[PDB]
RNA sequence: ACUUGAUCUCGGUGUUCAGUACACACAGGGACAGCAAAAGCUCGGCCUAUCGAUCCUUUUGGUUUAAAGAGUUUUUAACAA
RNA sequence: ACCUAUACAUUACCGCUAAAGUAGAUGAUUUAUAUUACUUGUGAUAUAAAUUUUGAAACUUUAGUGAGUAGGAAGGUACAAU
RNA sequence: AGAUCAAGGUUAUGAUAUAAAUGUCCCAGUGGGCCACUUUUGGUAAGCAGAACUGGCGCUGUGGGAUGAACCAAACGUAAU
RNA sequence: UUAUUAUAUGCACUUGUAUGAUUAACAAUGCGAAAGAUUCAGGAUACCUUCGGGACCCGUCUUGAAACACGGACCAAGGAGUCUAACAUAUGUGCAAGUUAUUGGGAUAUAAACCUAAUAGCGUAAUUAACUUGACUAAUAAUGGGAUUAGUUUUUUAGCUAUUUAUAGCUAAUUAACACAAUCCCGGGGCGUUCUAUAUAGUUAUGUAUAAUUAUGCCUCUAACUGG
RNA sequence: UGGAGCGUCAAUAUUCUAGUAUGAGAAAUUAACGAUUUAAGUCCUUCUUAAAUGAGGCCAUUUACCCAUAGAGGGUGCCAGGCCCGUAUAACGUUAAUGAUUACUAGAUGAUGUUUCCAAAGAGUCGUGUUGCUUGAUAGUGCAGCACUAAGUGGGUGGUAAACUCCAUCUAAAACUAAAUAUAACCAUGAGACCGAUAGUAAACAAGUACCGUGAGGGAAAGUUGAAAAGAACUCUGAAUAGAGAGUUAAACAGUACGUGAAACUGCUUAGAGGUUAAGCCCGAUGAACCUGAAUAUCCGUUAUGGAAAAUUCAUCAUUAAAA
């Protein structure tokens, strides 16, 4: 039936999403929920509700909203639909990275995901700077 | 329809001579058609590997029918699997009211042979035919092999 | 594995890898006193190789 | 050439290849036929849609004892012992085909009582609704009654699986038919030289007298 | 050659399939005999076990 | 082993309705095993006719 | 001097060797015998050459099997040497 | 004395071949410190910060080693269609 | 000649193990060889003819013999010393 | 007794030495420099210039080709190990004493897919030239039996980590058990052929004893049947 | 695989069957065919500025301009469901077929047992012998030629020739007959994992053409300007086709080798160089030329320490509301 391994090798491979790229030895997934975008195992769409990723925002800059895995009340057999949940942090560039481990502690993604939540909060930021040079 | 990169057709190409060879070619018949000549130039390579080739034993039967050796087969072996091991289990109290009526024309088969060593109930077995074993070895479990028509 | 992971009271059989009759044709010289190979004809009857070089009239006895 | 293989026995010298059948229409074919059972299905009428009779069991050899050859006759003695009517068996598809020399008793029956079976679920129309013989009925008539124009026609088909299981429970078990056996083969094998010592037992006591 | 196409059953479509490939108790009737594969590994999760 | 395993499959209707009385049960297929190799090796060649 | 072992049967081994067949040889089992007072010796020639498949013809053997609708007799065929 | 190979040797790198290691991450591990059981002494608990996925078809460790026609096997690569 | 008991010390030369054992596909190719030490036959001799052993060339580059299919060193992943 | 060596250095603290295929400390030179733009290293990329070293023309057959062997002036397009049939092995997959719609039929959405009755192949039993005949003492048995057995159970022994000294893991010493697979030996059956037992009695029935095919006696002329 | 008549039993006979006229059905069904309707945006901006068929937009109706039983295909200056032909449903139309009744035409009462009565039935043919071809056909499978040449409880066959006893099975030597079946041709269609102008037919075109052979026969090469010819007026020079200006187009680097425009080979320009392996070439460097890459939080630290700004589910914060 269900489990993250069996769904795995037939998605191994065989993937939509993964879209490897000409030298580079197998990874790339464009998932929308990878969060470090190779295609691991656990690093992946579907694996079974540890699946958290970083976006951005929707207003930029200030926040990163964040779909936390929408768990184990779910099958995950759809919810009338639950299973993205969306809390969003913001309004200060280093505390809530601190608000994030504070947050979820499904600790495989998680220095994984603060990663990425940096590396948006480091790209969506650059409006006011980069600029005058007088 | 067959996967031809494991054709080797597809690997050889190109090296020069094809996997055949630069001294002795792949010419197009270097052997004889066919199964010339099994009796000169191929006789090792027909006896061994098919000893028997290149005679006759004998005795012609011109236009064989086959029905007159039909005769189908059976053990004491299944016999038993014929009625249900459910219904076995019966029979195996011990109670018998039985052997039980089996009438193996009517399944398919003809000639009961006796390879089997069968329990202990009797039978009562309709088929055409006998093995002397499969006489002896019903009779002693109580049964009678019996003709059918 | 679950259950029994290091196999403790466990009976790890396997069937025979030579029952099949694919396993009955290897390796044949008619020459020896022992061969009992199993030839690749095509069918069981009197004159399909039957007749010269397995009957002592015809031949010779194998 | 080389090796422990099979000698070979394909039959291709012979400008095999202006001989060779597509088989692509194998689909419409079946499209084709099939279009035709429901046009002469439409184009009969009520009347089966097969639909003859069709009668026998006992398919000749010792394989098929019992797997029919699919019963052309008819054989007028089982129309004739019938009560019908046997130009008349014709008119109505019955099948009468007037070559078949009825070889037993019981093989005539079992074609009676299918001859009886039909002709009395055989549902008649009148010819001009008056009606004075029917001899089953106007009301009826298919559209009362059937109006069917159902599909197979079945021949009853051949039980035999079975196991029926019984207590026979025989006492008389000690009669050796393993070797009625082998005395009959002997009996059948010898007719001939025992009826030739039946010869010279009723011919050396007439040397006797003489 | 690609499992799973998204699907819609309607209500009594999905009804019958304990018909058609009939359950893992008892066989089907509308396809005669037969019976369920059985996968070679039932509880398939690795990482509980 | 189980064909129930998940054995509530609600039905839905044309207002994206959620709520029935009608919950029937999950049919016990889509326990049976996924395998694509032989779904890779079925279609490869019933497409061909 | 006296003899017929220069016989009958079943496989196995040596040589040639592909480690195939003929052929020759050898070691035996079974049976029937010869010489010899017996022990024993003999399965041709004191040992190493002196030889020949299939198919067909043929003869000798069973008190033979088959000719497929059934009986008997001719015939034909089969199997063994 | 000395010069001189694609040999010898020690090192870097490529492959091959042969072994060996790793998958409880609602876990493991640091550094401090509060408390602490206290065994003198070292552990266990709380806090604060930190590191900790890999197409497991992967990653890590170790050693030897490399001629080749005819020829065979593996892995890639170009072309065009479903 | 065997079937089960009783007794038996330290396992019965040396040095080796790039793993060995075994099936199948008896799968590809091959079934023209030439060269050389020592042995050797025919020929008067032959860069001729024919064999025995080992090693090579064939398939093999590099160093040396100015030169070379086989000689003498040495066997070959890309580089430094 | 003359000497010699090792052990009897914890607590902190260093920018210290070692060891994780033991290279790093000091300086100099020069600013990725907003666009704008130099410095230092490198680039036989694909050529031209200058020297040194090496360097024969490929394909082929051949023992041996740069050959005074054959083909090739050059360039673009084309250009050669395939379809089929039948086997055999290996591997993949499905079901398993079975399996296999596909000639057909049915449903039907369209040369597909689905569903499916009677067979039919192949397998499940063989061997004879043929007629005969037809597979282990037995309600049970993997070449029955024997060896060499991977492995699970098991023995007690010190014994090892933990010990509650319970309960494990470990080697074996070693007991017993089954011994998978595979090969190697000895058997036993089916059928065939041959010798042999039967001198045969005898084993069952026809016959025979009677009654009335029938009933039962029993000898056995007859057939069947047993034997190494 | 037989009958014909009689007795005879049973049923029965104003009757039905067949056929032509037949208006069946106030055109009724069904089928063919041409049909016939286009349903719905050429709605707004952007690039082409040569053309939108593209790209962005079009309240809500849980977000989509409209239709969709019509998102097959084709045409339209580029990729078009809504431009157009169609397409889907259909109507509309002309055909046909199912003849209800009526008329005449023409035919007809048995099937049922019985034993009476005459109870036939294909010859130079069957078959034998022989010869030749033929077949799996074997001491003849078919067929043919020649000599012989029949019988009527007969004659044929019954995969081993032969006599003899039976058994089984059909009726030769005369005649028809639909369906299933076949189909590189002919009419008329729909397709495709096919080929894409040296391929596919030989032939995509004035292709069995041009040409060649006395003949039989043989047998090519040969597609592409652009959306539209708007196919270059006019001027100069020439004896002139032509050149040079100009013009046309989005483009003439699309001007009738008319899309692209490769190699082979080369005229011209620019660069450097030249008496050795003929030239090429390998490897190391070279001059010239061009080029690629280049760096920020520390020693004996992501340490000591002062300024501003903004602000807070952060505090020692506290309640409150959730959703996990």
């Amino acid at each position: 039936a269900t489990s993250s391994h069996l769904n795995w090798l037939i998605i191994r491979n065989n993937n939509a999403f993964l879209l490897k790229k000409r030298d580079v030895k197998k990874p790339f997934s464009t998932e929308p929920n990878n969060l470090a975008s190779v295609s691991s195992y656990r690093y992946s769409g579907i694996v079974h509700k540890k699946t958290l990723g970083v976006v951005p925002a929707a207003d930029k800059k200030g926040f990163t909203a964040v779909l936390k895995k929408g768990k184990y009340a779910q099958r995950p057999a759809k919810n009338t639909v639950r299973v993205d949940f969306k809390a969003g942090p913001r309004r200060s560039l280093k505390k809530l990275k601190n608000l994030l481990i504070g947050s979820k502690y499904r600790k495989d993604l998680t220095q994984a995901a603060l990663r990425r939540a940096s590396a948006v909060l480091r790209s969506q930021k650059p409006a006011p700077v980069k600029g005058k040079k007088a | 329809m067959s996967n031809i990169k494991r054709k080797k057709t597809r690997k050889l190409r190109g090296h020069v001579s094809h996997g055949h060879g630069r001294i002795g070619k792949h010419r197009k018949h270097p052997g004889g058609r066919g199964n010339a000549g099994g009796m000169h130039h191929h006789r090792i390579n027909f006896d061994k590997y098919h000893p028997g080739y290149f005679g006759k034993v004998g005795m012609r039967n011109f236009h064989l029918r086959r029905q007159h050796k039909f005769r189908p087969e059976i053990n004491l072996d299944k016999l038993w699997s014929l009625v249900g091991a459910e219904k076995f289990a019966e029979l195996e109290k011990e109670k018998s009211t039985k052997a039980p009526v089996i009438d193996l024309v009517k399944f398919g088969y003809y000639k009961l042979l006796g390879r089997g060593h069968l329990p202990a109930r009797p039978v009562i077995v309709k088929a055409k035919y006998f093995s002397k074993k499969a006489e002896d070895k019903i009779k002693k479990a109580g049964g009678v092999c019996l003709l059918s028509a | 594995a679950l259950r029994s992971p290091t196999g403790k009271n466990t009976l790890l059989l396997q069937g025979r890898r030579t029952a099949r009759t694919a396993c009955k044709h290897f390796g044949k010289a008619p020459g020896v006193p022992h061969s009992h190979t199993r030839p690749y004809v095509r069918s069981k009857g009197r004159k399909f190789e039957r007749a010269r070089g397995r009957r002592s009239s015809c031949g010779y006895k194998k | 050439g080389k090796g422990n293989n099979m000698i070979p026995n394909q039959h291709y010298h012979k400008w095999w290849q202006r001989h060779v059948k597509t088989w692509f229409n194998q689909p419409a074919r079946k499209v084709r036929r099939h279009a035709n059972r429901v046009k002469k299905a439409k184009a009969v009428f009520p009347r089966p849609a097969s639909g003859a009779l069709r009668p026998v069991v006992r398919c000749p050899t010792i394989r098929y004892h019992t797997k029919l050859r699919a019963g052309r006759g008819f054989t007028l003695e089982e129309l004739k012992g019938a009560g019908i009517g046997a130009n008349f068996a014709k008119t109505i598809g019955i099948a009468v085909d007037r070559r078949r020399k009825n070889k037993s008793l019981e093989s005539r029956q079992r074609n009676i009582q299918r001859l009886k079976e039909y002709r009395s679920k055989l549902i008649l129309f009148p010819i001009n609704e008056k009606k004075i013989r029917a001899g089953e009925s106007s009301l009826e008539e298919c559209k009362l009654a059937t109006q069917l124009k159902g599909p197979v026609l079945p021949i009853k088909n051949e039980q035999p699986a079975v196991v029926e299981f019984r207590e026979v429970t025989k006492d008389e078990k000690k009669f050796k038919a393993f070797a009625t056996l082998r005395k009959a083969r002997t009996d059948a094998r010898l007719v001939g030289i025992r009826a030739k010592r039946a010869k010279e037992a009723a011919e050396s006591e007439d040397a006797a007298k003489g | 050659g690609h499992v799973g196409r998204f699907v819609i059953w309607t209500e009594s479509a999905f009804a019958r399939l304990n018909d058609l490939f009939g359950t893992w108790k008892k066989p089907s009737t509308l396809k005669k005999g037969y019976n369920l594969p059985q996968p070679k590994m039932a509880n398939t999760d690795l990482s509980r076990l | 082993s189980l064909g129930n395993a998940r054995p509530l499959v609600s039905v839905y209707t044309e207002k994206n309705e959620p709520a029935k009385d009608k919950n029937i049960c999950l049919p016990a297929v889509f326990k049976a095993p996924i395998r694509p190799d032989v779904v890779n090796e079925v279609h490869q060649l019933l497409r061909r006719n």
